[PDB]
């Protein structure tokens, strides 16, 4: 590596994306980690870890289809923020509009799961705008099919969070996800790969500068896209599990509202 | 939904 005009341009791109990311996403990874590690004394979340504490937290808060309808509605803001971020990626708004929509309609789910990992640690997930913390084992204990909804996302998040990415890293990673030339139905793949090539160069440099501890972090991070893609693909099978579940699927109303905060 | 999601994205790109 040398400090030359192209490397400076890649640093300017990384900065541009970081600044846009801060402007687009009010809830950053740093803010979420500060809550999770016990430093946002302004907002100490209530811990929901069993049915008893679930009822004690009442003031702070088909069934499964209604959950999905509700979490999709609550994710509209995230979709809008991700779309606003995408407009800042140099070259993106010059693409064929159909390709912009295609890139976003596939990319937003992978990006939402990436951002969900910031809200998670091995014990649980922030909910209710950081005012609450829902434990992983309590979610896992819930009757089928609900108890299986979130555990694969926790498994992913622990592995993903072990990379110790910060918001500057994530800004470039999210842009790389958006500019994926492999999305089905794309009309003009080459201009998308031209931008992604630039973003990948910027990510590779960002990770080398920012993570001296982690020699193949670029490759490990790109491999995390396989897990993101698996989780997204599986959501179609959650829908089939629900159709075929002959059992009772009632769920405490407050648990229904907590699930609407998830994805 | 997919059609609902596409419409959200299209409006947001406006
Ligand atoms: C919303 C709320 C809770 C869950 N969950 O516990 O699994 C999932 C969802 C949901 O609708 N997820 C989703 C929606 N559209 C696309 C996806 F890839 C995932």
């Amino acid at each position: 590596g040398q400090l030359n005009p192209e490397s400076a341009d890649l640093r300017a791109l990384a900065k541009h994306l970081y600044d846009s990311y801060i402007k687009s996403f009010p809830l950053t990874k740093a803010k979420a980690r500060a809550i999770l590690t016990g430093k946002t004394t302004d907002k100490s979340p209530f811990v929901i870890y069993d049915m008893n504490s679930l009822m004690m937290g009442e003031d702070k808060i088909e069934v499964a289809i209604r959950i999905f309808q509700g979490c999709q509605f609550r994710s509209v803001e995230a979709v809008q923020e991700i779309t606003e971020y995408a407009k800042s990626i140099p070259g993106f708004v010059n693409l064929d509009l159909n390709d912009q929509v295609t890139l976003l309609k596939y990319g937003v789910h992978e990006i939402i799961y990436t951002m969900l990992a910031s809200l998670m640690n091995k014990d649980g997930v922030l909910i209710s705008e950081g005012q609450g913390f829902m434990t992983r084992e309590f979610l896992k204990s819930l009757r089928k099919p609900f108890g299986d909804f979130m555990e694969p996302k926790f498994e992913f998040a622990v592995k993903f969070n072990a990379l110790e990415l910060d918001d500057s890293d994530l800004a470039i990673f999210i842009a790389v996800i958006i500019l994926s030339g492999d999305r089905p139905g794309l009309l003009n793949v080459k201009p998308i790969e031209d931008i992604q090539d630039n973003l990948l160069q910027a990510l590779e440099l960002q990770l080398k500068l920012n993570h001296p501890e982690s020699s193949q972090l670029f490759a490990k991070l790109l491999q995390k896209m396989t897990d993101l893609r698996q989780i997204v693909t599986e959501h179609v099978q959650l829908l089939q599990v629900i159709k075929k579940t002959e059992t009772d699927m009632s769920l405490h109303p407050l648990l229904q509202e907590i699930y609407k905060d998830l994805y | 939904s997919n059609l609902g999601l596409e419409d959200i994205i299209r409006k947001a790109l406006m």
